[PDB]
């Protein structure tokens, strides 16, 4: 079961490198960036079931 | 494009009968010691092909284990054929 | 001593007999029915509920 | 009549605890092939890639 | 309710927490008690029936039924004191525990309010019983009566819970009998079959039909000592009654395939009563009594229309006492002479001269003489089933007939001169013997001054 | 006359005291059928924080304006 | 010696607890990936001539079984390269992943080995901890429960609860006897797992007990069936009772709470119309429960007590907890309807 | 995979009496291969040729009955009403399993696979006659 | 002189004492919550 | 809920509490309570009533602990009844009201013996 402590008290155990834009640390981009922020913009408020459809 | 589809029918190398089988243990635990290749240079592709920039180390990390664990189960291998001389997987004694 | 093993049991039946009488109190939501079924103007429905 | 076609049941599993068993003992060989075929089979067969 | 589980949950430290050989007659003392209990605020309605709680009417219901469930028990340690007095106290704490651990459930249920406190207390035995049965046999074929009697009971009562759980959530909420206040029908489909298939057969495979009872005898004829449990397990069994109150409703209009459960019992009536005839083995010769003029009850219970109510009650609690008592005189004369051969035991009835009217008064009640409850509990089986079809006149007519030699080729066996080699049998029925032996010809004839107290509402 | 004033009542109670517990559950059957005209119905929708899933959490991406003209 | 088996012991939790908490498909390959790396030396203790042919058919087994997993993680790093833990994106992936995954669980198939393991580890003290790793891979399942072929989990469950159950009504040693109906529970809870998938681990924690409570009774001497006979005339009579109050519950019967489990989970799997499925488990369980009898005709029937055998002195084992389970493992069902809203 | 069931449980419905036993030798034969995939992995069997023959036998063994199967119906399924039924689809188990009987000599299986392989077969139509599903979802 | 360790013995006792009241402690206090929220 | 991995949030102050007298916490350490009668008979205590010292502290972790779980457990079923209604109020084009009709209208079937 999938509990998240991380959501609750301070820390990052991973969470960074999750996903294909977040800083890259000079601020170097991949090629599809652009990409996500449309996507992930798409489905946030969403509960992913409709998403899909 | 095509280098994707080699290598990936290299990571057909687990053929499993030559996983397990048949004796000279040695060469079973030989082609799973190289199953990473498979693992590690497609995956030194995809990451590198996109510049991802970050999860560039995963590559690096996936030797690590690879090496440290699978220099672990060579271990055991000594303790079967110390008490033998030939591995020889047709040991089958603890039995059902 | 007194002998607590004998008849201080039967005393349960007191004990339970009263918990059937916790729920009626609780189950008085009904006074109101039509079959006589009153609980009308007496000091009877106002008891034992 | 009545027992021989109910205690049927017992002497029928029974046995085929005989077959699970029996002959599935030993040579780590002999599983490892097996796992192969298992892992082939669901290829071809139904939904599984669909 | 509570008046009575929790006296009976009280009994259970009241034994062990006493002294040494105190112990039998310290709780069959207080368990005569109860019955006043038992009485005391039942047999009110009678019309518009009694509910006192919200998940229990004890049982209001016209199937009073209940307080023999109450007799049996301190019956037992008058019945089972015999052979069970050679071992040590801290076991005979244990069978008097779980002797009343069964008690518990037993009023727990007939009362259940509804479904589904039934089905998880009619499974809920078979934990005590099937203890009872495998420690403390006598034969080694005991350890197959421990299997035998599941693997049926419990074999397909499973299907119960996957019917009684489509039923919750189908129509409304069976959480309460009481309302049925709407119930719609079942026509017909390959599906309903199967659901009026699944909430009956794993009642029939307690009450046997002639077959799937394959069990019955195997567990009777090799059984605890006095028949300890096995005055109670003739009160489990007839207490399947629970399709009394299902089948009058619940798919009450199926009754399109009720012929192979009728011709297949009907023409088994007939049948295993004549294949009790020619038996070797006494504890076996009641025990295929026990399914004969019980299986009755299901060519009763399926057909509608009362008058079969009115004799299908009187049937239930009718050997709930004869079928109950004849283990009890076998048992008996079974201490003194240790094979349950009946050839063995003849010339008797010189040497035991009070104990004959004891045979006599039990085997005349299979004969129902028409006075008792037992044929105005058949003739109003007959009266009905006969409006069914004419011809069911001749069948259970012939039952009528081969059921009397069955009975009295039992006594008459006992009326020999035999001297022969016994040098046992010696001891001339000390009171116990004839105590427990009566509690039942004295409350059973009874009834029959006031028989409205045993009727159905109808 | 002695014995029934003594111990139990009449139809003031063993009737409408069923008045009383029919409305403990006549509530109860209606409490049922909402759940399966919900819960295993909800559904394409899956509106309401039931069915709901993860997705992705669109706070930790960045806005800044990182270095290639083109992205 | 003594400090470093609980510096051991404690970092398999923790191989676990990066399994359970983490976002990042890495961190749940190095997070069951160093079990293997840190189970291997509590088999050894005593070094014997099975153990070491016993983890090494072991390590093996679960050396592929990661190392499948591992590249039905980067095929999705193809596509949609977003790692995280969700819904696989690609049915390559899952079918990768589920028919693989069983591996260290062993479902209807991959099991030759929990037999081969179980049996002849010399070290029975435990063998406890093989209920951890029934407890890191659920802890995936239930993330990316939403996507699964549905034709298959249900494939090797059927097949598994059948197979489970029969494969140890031919066995003696009582290892195996628990080996086997091990791969038994674990056709209930994957059997559930699309539909309302809590109501598993309602499952899965009824059974860390019951089989918990065992072994710990399991633990004093006791080994093969027939020194189980040995016990009631011997070590005590209070623990018959014990062996007997549980070994039923455990196939389970409805006053006990071993019924618990399935008397729940047959709610969910119907109320989405499939009766004709959960008919075919209720009733295979059945001759699962045949073991347990047949079991139980062992101790309760007073067979040959061992010989002349003469144990004056008492106990000093660690019985630990144990005086307390066989209240919760029986008596529970009368408590609760908190299961199903308690862990939710 | 999933068709051939499609076409098979769609077209033919009581007639067309040879292409239903045409596409129904396919299933009963297909599964025989499976049997004979753990038979020689599972089983030892050290034959070039030997091997290969006994291989090959134990499957057509198994593979004989899909055939006569959907055969013994649909004749039947044709030659009363022209629908098929409930009671009509059994008559193919009973039969049918006498040919597994017919092998290995009977007393013991011969009733039993009529028996039982009888039992199993109505069920299937009359599963989906009133609408059953094995494998859903709400 | 009854021998159990006496250094213990009292400490179940006294941890007791802890509960019920740090119990009713979290109990006494909880009640009025109820109201003071609603 | 929300508030993820919290034992309860803050917003079950609004709940009774579940106070005691109630049979469960009664027989919560009940079957405590027989725990702890075992607690001696397994090892030949041979008590069977031993020190009070083991005899209790039982029976006092059981209640504070069942009573301290059934604080949330009445919650669980709250919050689950509270996103029900709020999501059948609205759409109420998926939730109709029937209309009334007493018998002068159904027929059955009519099938009686
Ligand atoms: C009740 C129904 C009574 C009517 C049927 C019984 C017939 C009379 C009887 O018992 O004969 C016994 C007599 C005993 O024969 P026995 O074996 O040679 O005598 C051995 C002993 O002397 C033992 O046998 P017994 O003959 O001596 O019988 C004992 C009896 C003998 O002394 C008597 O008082 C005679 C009893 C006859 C009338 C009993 C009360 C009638 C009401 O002693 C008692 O009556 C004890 C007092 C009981 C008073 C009960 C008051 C109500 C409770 O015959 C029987 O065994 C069969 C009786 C059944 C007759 C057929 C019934 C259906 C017609
Ligand atoms: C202490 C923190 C750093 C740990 C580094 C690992 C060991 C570093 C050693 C530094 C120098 C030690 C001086 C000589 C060793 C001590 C000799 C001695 O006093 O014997 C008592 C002993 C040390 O014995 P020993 O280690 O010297 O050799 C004896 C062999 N055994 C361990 C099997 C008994 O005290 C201990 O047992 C503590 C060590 C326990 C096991 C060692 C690994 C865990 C270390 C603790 C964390
Ligand atoms: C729950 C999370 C997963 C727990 C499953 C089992 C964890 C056991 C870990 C240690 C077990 C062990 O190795 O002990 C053997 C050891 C014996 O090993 P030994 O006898 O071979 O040698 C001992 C050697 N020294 C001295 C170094 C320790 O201890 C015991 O004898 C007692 C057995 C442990 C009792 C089990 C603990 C929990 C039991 C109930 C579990 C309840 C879970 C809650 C359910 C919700
Ligand atoms: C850094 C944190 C360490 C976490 C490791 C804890 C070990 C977990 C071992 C699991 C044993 C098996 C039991 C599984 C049931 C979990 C119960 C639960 O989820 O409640 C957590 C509870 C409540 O859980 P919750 O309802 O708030 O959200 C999680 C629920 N699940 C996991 C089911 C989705 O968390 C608490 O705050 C209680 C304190
Ligand atoms: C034999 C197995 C075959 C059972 C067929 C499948 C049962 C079934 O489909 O039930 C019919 C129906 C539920 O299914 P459905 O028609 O879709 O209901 C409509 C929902 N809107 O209605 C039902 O819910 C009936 C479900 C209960 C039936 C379960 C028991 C069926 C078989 C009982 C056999 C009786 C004893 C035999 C077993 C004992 C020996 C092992
Ligand atoms: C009074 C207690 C019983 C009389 C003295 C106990 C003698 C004893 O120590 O035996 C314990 C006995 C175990 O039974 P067993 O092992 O088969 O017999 C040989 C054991 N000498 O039986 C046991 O005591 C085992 C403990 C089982 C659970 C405790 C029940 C013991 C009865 C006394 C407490 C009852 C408390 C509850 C009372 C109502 C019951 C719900
Ligand atoms: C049901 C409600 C659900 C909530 C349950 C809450 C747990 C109940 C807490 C009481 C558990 C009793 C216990 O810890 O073990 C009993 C015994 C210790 O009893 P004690 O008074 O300390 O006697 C010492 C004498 N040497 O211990 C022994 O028998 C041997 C000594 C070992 C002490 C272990 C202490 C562990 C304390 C926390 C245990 C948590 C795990 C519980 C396992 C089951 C949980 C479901």
């Amino acid at each position: 079961p999938f509990f998240d402590v991380q959501k609750r008290l301070g820390v990052d155990l991973d969470r960074w490198m999750t996903i294909q834009s977040a800083e890259q640390p000079h601020k170097i981009p991949s090629r599809c960036h652009a990409f996500e922020k449309e996507w992930i913009e798409c489905a946030h408020g969403i509960g992913s079931i409709r998403a899909e459809k | 494009s095509m280098v994707y589809m080699n290598i990936m029918m290299a990571f057909t190398v687990s053929l499993v009968g030559l996983l397990m089988y048949r004796s000279h243990l040695m060469s079973s635990l030989l082609c799973l010691e190289g199953m990473m290749l498979s693992l590690f240079v497609m995956a030194a592709l995809t990451i590198l092909n996109s510049h991802f920039t970050l999860a560039s180390m995963m590559p690096i990390i996936l030797l690590v284990f690879a090496a440290c664990e699978a220099a672990l189960g060579l271990s055991l291998l000594v303790m079967v054929s110390n008490t033998y001389g030939t591995d020889y997987v047709q040991n089958l004694n603890l039995l059902q | 001593r007194d002998h607590w093993v004998h008849v201080l049991v039967p005393m349960g039946f007191v004990f339970g007999y009263y918990l059937d009488r916790k729920n009626d109190e609780k189950l008085t939501a009904f006074r109101n029915k039509s079959l006589l079924y009153k609980r009308e103007l007496k000091p009877n429905e106002e008891v034992t509920w | 009549w009545l027992e021989a076609i109910l205690p049927k049941t017992i002497s029928l599993a029974q046995m085929k605890a005989s077959t699970l068993v029996t002959n599935q003992k030993g040579l780590i060989k002999l599983y490892f092939l097996s796992f192969l075929i298992t892992i082939l089979i669901s290829m071809i067969l139904f939904n599984f890639h669909e | 309710m509570l008046k009575y589980i929790i006296p009976t949950i009280m009994l259970m430290p009241l034994t062990w927490l006493s002294k040494n050989n105190m112990i039998w007659v310290n709780s069959t003392a207080h368990s005569l008690l109860i019955s006043f209990t038992s009485l005391l605020l039942m047999n009110q309605f009678g019309d518009n029936s009694l509910n006192f709680s919200l998940l229990f009417f004890s049982d209001s219901l016209s199937t009073p039924l209940l307080i023999l469930t109450m007799w049996l028990l301190p019956l037992m340690l008058m019945a089972s004191q015999h052979h069970l007095s050679k071992e040590n106290l801290t076991r005979k704490k244990l069978f008097i525990t779980m002797l009343i651990s069964l008690q518990l459930f037993l009023i727990m249920t007939f009362t259940a309010m509804e479904l589904i406190l039934f089905y998880i207390l009619f499974e809920a035995t078979l934990v005590p019983t099937l203890i009872i049965i495998t420690r403390w046999g006598n034969q080694t074929e005991r350890l197959n009566a421990g299997l035998y009697f599941l693997f049926y009971t419990l074999a397909g009562s499973l299907p119960l819970l996957v019917a009684l759980i489509y039923i919750q959530n189908t129509v409304g909420s069976l959480n309460f009998l009481m309302l049925q206040y709407w119930v719609q029908p079942v026509h017909n489909s390959w599906s309903n079959v199967f659901m009026w298939l699944a909430c009956m057969m794993a009642f029939m495979v307690k009450m046997p039909l002639y077959g799937l009872h394959l069990w019955l005898p195997k567990a009777h004829v090799e059984a605890p000592i006095a028949g300890s449990m096995v005055l109670a397990a003739v009160l489990l069994k007839l207490g399947g009654y629970g399709m009394l109150r299902i089948t009058l409703i619940l798919n009450p209009m199926t009754d399109f395939m009720a012929y192979p459960f009728i011709m297949l019992s009907l023409w088994g009536m007939i049948m295993t009563s004549s294949i009790c005839l020619r038996q070797t083995d006494l504890k076996s010769l009641i025990a295929y009594s026990s399914v004969s003029h019980m299986a009755l009850v299901i060519v009763a219970i399926l057909i509608q229309t009362p008058w079969s109510y009115m004799g299908a009650t009187a049937l239930m609690i009718a050997h709930g006492l004869t079928s109950s008592m004849l283990f009890c005189l076998a048992n008996s004369n079974y201490e003194r002479i240790h094979s349950r051969t009946m050839i063995l035991a003849r010339g008797l009835q010189t040497l035991l001269p009070l104990m004959a009217t004891w045979w006599l008064l039990a085997s005349l009640t299979n004969l129902a003489l028409p006075p008792t409850i037992n044929l105005i509990g058949e003739l109003f089986v007959v009266m009905s089933t006969f409006s069914w079809s004419n011809i069911t006149i001749i069948l259970m007519g012939v039952n009528m007939v081969i059921t009397a030699l069955y009975s009295l080729y039992m006594l008459i066996m006992t009326q020999r001169g035999k001297y022969t080699y016994h040098i046992n049998n010696i001891s001339p029925s000390f009171t116990r013997e004839n105590a427990l032996m009566s509690l039942h010809i004295l409350p059973l004839l009874l009834l029959t001054l006031n028989p409205k107290i045993i009727l159905g509402p109808l | 006359r002695w014995i029934a004033r003594t111990f139990f009542d009449g139809p003031e109670k063993n009737y409408e005291r069923t008045m009383a517990i029919l409305q403990i559950e006549a509530e109860k059957a209606e409490l049922r059928l909402k759940e399966l005209e919900v819960r295993r119905l909800m559904r394409a929708r899956g509106d309401g924080p039931w069915f709901h899933y993860p997705t992705i959490d669109k706070e930790l991406i960045d806005h800044s304006p990182k270095a290639t003209p083109d992205n | 010696n003594p400090i470093i088996f609980i510096i051991i012991l404690l970092t398999i939790m923790l191989g676990t607890i990066i399994v359970m908490i983490s976002s990042h498909w890495l961190l749940v390959w190095i997070g069951f990936e160093m079990n293997m790396l840190a189970i291997i030396p509590i088999m050894m203790k005593n070094h014997n001539p099975r153990a070491t042919e016993a983890s090494t058919k072991y390590f093996l087994t679960q050396s592929t079984a990661s190392m499948l997993l591992m590249m039905a993680v980067i095929i999705n790093l193809m596509f949609s390269g977003q790692w995280t833990v969700m819904k696989l994106f690609n049915p390559m992936a899952s079918m990768l992943m589920t028919m693989a995954l069983a591996m260290k669980l062993g479902m209807a198939p991959f099991h030759f080995w929990v037999p081969e393991v179980t049996q002849g580890i010399p070290l029975s003290s435990g063998l406890i901890l093989l209920t951890w790793q029934k407890l890191a891979p659920m802890s995936v399942l239930y993330q990316i429960f939403p996507s699964i072929n549905l034709n298959l989990i249900l494939t090797l469950s059927v097949l598994s609860i059948l197979i489970g159950g029969w494969g140890g009504l031919n066995q003696t040693q009582l290892r195996k006897i628990m080996a086997y109906s091990s791969i038994a529970h674990m056709g209930w809870m994957t059997a559930v797992l699309p539909y309302n998938p809590t109501m598993t681990l309602l499952n899965l924690i009824i059974y860390i007990i019951m089989t918990s409570t065992m072994f710990t009774m399991f633990m004093a001497n006791s080994t093969t069936t027939t020194l189980s006979l040995s016990h009631t005339w011997n070590k005590t009579p209070i623990m018959t009772v014990l062996i007997l109050a549980t070994l039923l519950s455990m196939g389970g019967l409805p006053p006990l709470s071993g019924f618990m489990p399935k008397w729940m989970i047959i709610q969910e799997m119907t109320k989405n119309n499939s009766i004709i499925l959960p008919t075919f488990m209720a009733i295979t369980a059945l001759l699962n429960l045949y073991f347990y009898m047949r079991l139980t005709y062992s101790t309760t029937l007073t067979m040959f007590p061992s010989t002349n055998n003469m144990k004056m002195k008492w106990q000093f084992p660690l019985m630990k907890k144990m005086t307390f389970l066989p209240t919760m493992v029986v008596l529970s069902t009368m408590m609760l309807p908190l299961t199903p809203m308690l862990s939710v | 995979a999933k068709t051939v069931l499609r076409q098979y449980w769609d077209i033919p419905e009581g007639t067309e009496c040879h292409r239903k036993t045409y596409a129904t030798t396919s299933i009963g034969g297909a599964a025989g291969l499976v049997v004979s995939a753990y038979s020689v992995a599972l089983k030892t069997p050290t034959s070039f040729l030997e091997g290969v023959a006994r291989t090959g036998r134990y499957t057509f063994t198994a593979a004989a009955i899909g055939a006569i199967f959907g055969l013994t119906s649909c004749i039947s399924a044709q030659v009363r009403e022209k629908p098929d039924d409930p009671l009509n689809y059994l008559i193919g188990g009973c039969a049918g399993g006498l040919i597994l009987g017919a092998r290995t000599r009977s007393y013991g299986i011969g009733a039993a696979a009529c028996a039982y392989m009888g039992l199993t077969a109505a069920l299937v139509k009359m599963g989906q006659l009133e609408g059953w599903q094995v494998f859903a979802e709400p | 002189h009854g021998s159990p360790n006496w250094l213990k013995v009292g400490l179940t006792l006294g941890t007791s004492v802890f509960l019920w009241i740090y119990l009713i402690k979290q109990h006494n206090e909880d009640v009025l919550e109820y109201k003071r929220r609603n | 809920g929300r508030a993820t991995f919290q034992f309860l949030p803050d917003e079950a102050r609004s709940l009774p509490p579940p106070k005691l007298t109630d049979p469960r916490l009664a027989f919560v350490g009940f079957l405590g309570y027989c725990s702890g009668l075992i607690d001696n008979a397994i090892r030949r205590r041979p008590v069977l009533l031993a020190g009070l010292h083991r005899q209790l502290l039982y029976i006092t972790s059981f209640v504070f602990v069942g009573y301290y779980l059934l604080k949330r457990q009445d919650y669980m079923y709250a919050v689950r009844d509270h996103d029900m209604f709020s999501y059948i109020k609205s759409h109420p084009e998926d939730f109709p009201e029937k209309d009334k009709k007493t018998y002068g209208e159904v027929f059955e079937e009519f099938h009686p013996v």
